[PDB]
């Protein structure tokens, strides 16, 4: 009747969590990979995507640390550091 | 060092006499017809029988097990000095009752009993006891000397040289010392500084302990020579009790330590003011520390950040060097609250000024180094350049605040900027004046990230004696240099201190690390060991000199992590990051012409090994910031030597490379070059330890022997205890503040285990004056772990939570609940490892504000 959604599965093989686990601020996967957007995982990174401009990536412990890592300011989204766009 | 540079006892004159006083029937005997019994005291005139001068002894019974002996001249031609300042209260008393006496002697029980002192007129003698067991006498080898105050004007007793400095000595001889009998006592420790073992050595053979704030120029190990500080507490352990002493002078002091059933015995000689002695007895070692700290205080909670990682130099050239050094720590993921600013930052030695070619917009830099969550240290010393065109020194000169010298004069001596003068830091209004100076009105170019290291506070002056001041200098109310000597650097940090208090309105806590120090001194913030070696056997020394501070009440105390003097190899750097990343004061510094060494400039593997003892410091910082704050309550040490923790286990009173961070880790540092493994001594009959790192378990009592590599830190967990942790290690601790924390339950055999936490916003005095704060009480038993309040009072508004449970010594549950109020009951998810028996709780997710319990089914 109602088909289900697959589950996440880590990069590295190591677990399968549901997708309430993917960014849930818990570390679930060893290569971090569950948690892209938060500070979470010692091994992670987040994606700057930076619109118009080079792309960059930071490590995980650098998500809402309050510090303006990325030019366009998104590692700091709830952090009380608002960034400027300092892409240009 | 250049011994010829330091005074031996035999070149201190009142040092010889002194100390040339041999055990024998002292000529000082009470008058029994003079003595008075009132609630607070019961005083008493002695006598010297042969120069017929008169004493009077002021004998009291303390609240907390202590008895205080004061003796004076009864009729002085001019006052004696008596310690101000170190003292926070005047001490509650306890009622003295004659219950025995006669014709030479009084017994005196000390209110409802059971403590007893017997006080012999003839001659005079004290002694202390608990119902029928002596625990200390007074003068029983009658080394009591009390050199009365002469008509103003044999050797050395009146004008005085050492090399080319002459002391005018216009009081001639007024010596004061004191003998004390210990019986059961074998070890003793304490009375700082010194480059020695923590256990104190017999002074018999050789020369006394000296206590006499000096800076000593490539000091030596293992000597009695004078350091930096004095703290002038002694403790004494045995399997049955603890007691201590409290020499309350601020003069030049002697210490002889002489063992002898067994008893040792302690001889106190000061060059000047009054007899003032505490004696605490304790019974239990956190008695001893309860009593102490009663009387001078407890140590100054620091501002979280401050226990973090320090990265120093003489010197960082510039603003861009700063900045350098800032974004390398990022640029290789090290961790780094503090950058440092040696004495090359100001405008030739000017304090509170900055090189305007270095440092030409220091709001800008210290605006970068805020961006980056970071704060920085500037060095402000006691030395003011004498220049008219430096503002500094025009309004000391104009409103008289310097130190003179007898003929009225601004003494002048030689430092950092040539010819400077020295402020009369005894002086009130030199220290409010101080103080003000550090608002950021006056503190031009300073910022509320901002604080201060306050050095060469001894004080060193290069052209004086001992390279100090002149002992007949003049300070505040006509005390002479010599009066006051040893409170003069506590005095600097005081100051300091409530500078950048008063800054902020009050508000901020300050961070202060001072070289010079007394007793008391713990209430203004750091000290560390002063300019050490990059050596192995400075790296080793660590332990006791901290150790021995961490007894006298100095919690916050290091080393300069790779040796100050000389270029540590790579393989001594690392050790030195890892014993001074489980040290209280963590910092590395280096002399002026030592090759850089920021971390990241070695080689890939020392850098993984230094990275791995930084991230193991910022993972404990909740742990670190819980103990400062127990001893901020109670006074208990942070750093501890195993024989507090396990008192009658007698072979761990001398253990001195091994230590604990209170009951809950024990640490054995790598100390040698090429070490393969490390003797690990674990204490304790039915106790279990396990090595943090591999989990495995060890019983106790045992010596292991445990392999290490490079990036080995020797570390266990005692089974009993709980301990917080930052998993997330970002680059600050301000970034970490308000992260999710990880406890650590470590089984007891019995299955059982406790811990605090200490939470508040991390720099405020919010915590005493809106009660803004968290303190936690995490226990385990049976299946169950709960978080409780221990101290209710404390409220804060947190987005902390807990994330992680790791459960050493623990079977495979079938189930795991967490309940806590306003929410539904929650299942967790969880990990076990049947080797090792850890299991891991998935993400409790609750408020740590909260209370809740944790259920293994
Ligand atoms: C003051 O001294 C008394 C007497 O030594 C201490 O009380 C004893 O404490 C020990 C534990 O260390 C017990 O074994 C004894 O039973 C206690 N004796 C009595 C008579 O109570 C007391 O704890 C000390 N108090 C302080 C505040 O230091
Ligand atoms: O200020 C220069 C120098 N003075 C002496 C201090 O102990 C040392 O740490 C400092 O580098
Ligand atoms: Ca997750
Ligand atoms: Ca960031």
């Amino acid at each position: 009747f109602y088909e289900e959604s697959k589950p996440f599965t880590c990069l590295d093989g190591t677990a399968t969590i549901p997708f309430d686990q993917v960014n849930d601020d818990y570390c679930d996967c060893k290569d971090g990979s569950d948690e892209p957007g938060t500070a979470a995982c010692p091994n992670g990174s987040f994606h700057c995507t930076n619109t118009g401009y080079k792309p960059l990536y930071i490590l995980s412990s650098r998500v809402n640390d309050g510090v303006c890592d990325c030019c366009d300011g998104t590692d700091e989204y709830n952090s009380g550091t608002v960034c400027e766009n300092t892409c240009r | 060092v250049d011994r010829s540079n330091f005074k031996t006892c035999d070149e201190s004159s009142f040092c010889k006499r002194q100390r040339s006083i041999r055990p024998g029937l002292s000529p000082y005997r009470a008058l029994l017809d003079t003595l008075q019994l009132g609630p607070d005291a019961l005083t008493v005139h002695l006598i010297h029988e042969v120069t017929k001068v008169l004493l009077v002894l002021e004998l009291q019974g303390l609240q907390k097990n202590m008895t205080r002996i004061r003796i004076d001249e009864l009729e002085p031609r001019r006052p004696r000095y008596r310690v101000p300042d170190v003292l926070v209260a005047d001490p509650p008393t306890a009622r003295l009752s004659v219950s025995g006496r006669d014709d030479n002697s009084v017994e005196l029980t000390v209110a409802e009993g059971p403590y007893k002192i017997i006080l012999t007129a003839q001659p005079f003698r004290l002694d202390l006891l608990e119902d029928r067991s002596l625990l200390l006498s007074v003068n029983a080898r009658g080394l009591m000397a009390f050199e009365h105050q002469r008509a103003p004007r044999e050797p050395g007793a009146w004008e005085e040289t050492f090399k080319t400095h002459s002391d005018s000595k216009p009081y001639g001889p007024t010596s004061v010392g004191l003998d004390f009998s210990l019986p059961g006592m074998e070890h003793v420790y304490g009375i700082p500084e010194h480059a020695d073992s923590l256990r104190l050595k017999v002074t018999e053979g050789g020369e006394p302990y000296r206590l006499y704030n000096l800076d000593v120029f490539q000091y030596e190990l293992n000597n009695p020579m004078a350091l930096y500080g004095s703290v002038p507490v002694l403790l004494a352990h045995s399997f049955h009790r603890d007691l201590g002493i409290f020499w309350l002078n601020a003069a030049e002091t002697w210490v002889d330590i002489s063992s002898n059933t067994p008893q040792t015995d302690i001889r106190w000689m000061s060059e000047s003011g009054i007899i003032d002695v505490f004696l605490m007895l304790g019974p239990s070692v956190f008695d001893v520390f309860r009593q102490y700290a009663s009387l001078t205080g407890t140590q100054a909670l620091p501002p979280l950040f401050s226990l973090g990682y320090h990265q120093s130099r003489w010197n960082y050239r510039d603003e861009a060097d700063v900045l350098e050094v800032d974004q390398g720590f990022d640029d290789h993921n090290m961790p780094c609250d503090v950058i440092w600013l040696d004495i090359e930052h100001a405008d030739g030695k000017r304090y509170f000024t900055w090189d305007p070619t270095r440092f030409p917009q220091p709001l800008n830099m210290l605006e970068h180094l805020a961006s980056k969550r970071r704060k920085l240290v500037a060095i402000v010393d006691p030395h003011i350049k004498v220049d008219s065109g430096y503002r500094v020194h025009e309004e000391l000169r104009n409103h008289g605040l310097y130190v003179k010298t007898r003929d009225g004069s601004d003494y002048e001596g030689w430092c950092w900027p040539g010819s400077a003068s020295y402020p009369d830091f005894t002086n009130p209004r030199m220290r409010a004046w101080w103080s003000n100076m550090f608002s950021f009105d006056n503190y031009e170019g300073s910022a509320p990230n901002l604080y201060v290291w306050n050095d060469m506070n001894e004080p060193s002056v290069f052209n004086g004696p001992e390279v100090t001041m002149l002992k007949d200098a003049v300070h505040y109310g006509g005390w002479e240099h010599r009066d006051i000597h040893n409170i003069y650097g506590l005095y600097v940090h005081m100051a300091t201190a409530d500078g950048l208090i008063q800054r902020s309105g009050g508000i901020e806590r300050p961070f202060v690390l001072s070289r010079a120090f007394f007793s008391g001194s713990q209430r203004f913030g750091a000290v560390w060991t002063g300019d050490n070696t990059a050596e192995w056997d400075h790296l080793k020394i660590s332990i006791p000199m901290c150790l021995s501070l961490a007894l006298v009440g100095l919690s916050f105390c290091g080393a300069d992590v790779g040796g100050f003097f000389k270029n540590p190899e790579p393989e001594l750097l690392v050790r030195w990051y890892q014993m001074g990343a489980y040290q209280p004061f963590f910092r590395a510094h280096a002399h002026l012409d030592t090759g850089r060494r920021e971390p990241w400039l070695l080689a890939s593997q020392y850098q993984d090994a230094i990275r791995d003892a930084l991230f193991q410091r910022y993972s404990l910082l909740p742990f670190w910031y819980t103990l400062f704050y127990q001893a901020h309550k109670e006074g208990f040490p942070v750093m501890r030597p195993l024989w507090v923790q396990y008192p009658e286990d007698m072979s761990t009173f001398s253990i001195e490379d091994q230590f604990m961070l209170g009951d809950a880790l024990l640490i054995h540092p790598v100390s040698d070059a090429g070490a393969h493994g490390v003797q690990v001594y674990l204490p304790g009959q039915e106790e279990v330890w396990y090595d943090i790192q591999s989990y495995q378990k060890h019983h106790g009592p045992q010596t292991l022997y445990l392999p290490v590599t490079l990036s080995s830190i020797p570390v266990f967990q005692r089974g009993g205890t709980i301990v917080p942790r930052w998993m997330r290690v970002r680059r600050s601790s301000d970034c970490m503040k308000d992260d999710p924390i990880t406890l650590f339950v470590a089984l007891s055999p019995q299955g059982t285990a406790q811990g605090e936490l200490f939470l508040d916003d991390g720099h405020t005095f919010n915590y005493q004056t809106r009660h803004e704060f968290l303190l936690r009480r995490f226990s385990f038993s049976g299946s169950t772990l709960v978080s409780s309040s221990a101290d209710p009072k404390g409220h804060l508004e947190t987005p902390i939570w807990i994330e992680r449970v790791v459960i050493m010594g623990a079977g495979k549950p079938a189930a795991v609940v967490l309940q806590t109020k306003g929410s539904p009951e929650s299942r967790l998810s969880f990990q076990h490892d049947p080797e090792t028996s850890v299991l891991i709780l998935r993400k409790p997710g609750v408020s740590v504000a909260s209370d809740w319990s944790i259920h293994l089914r």
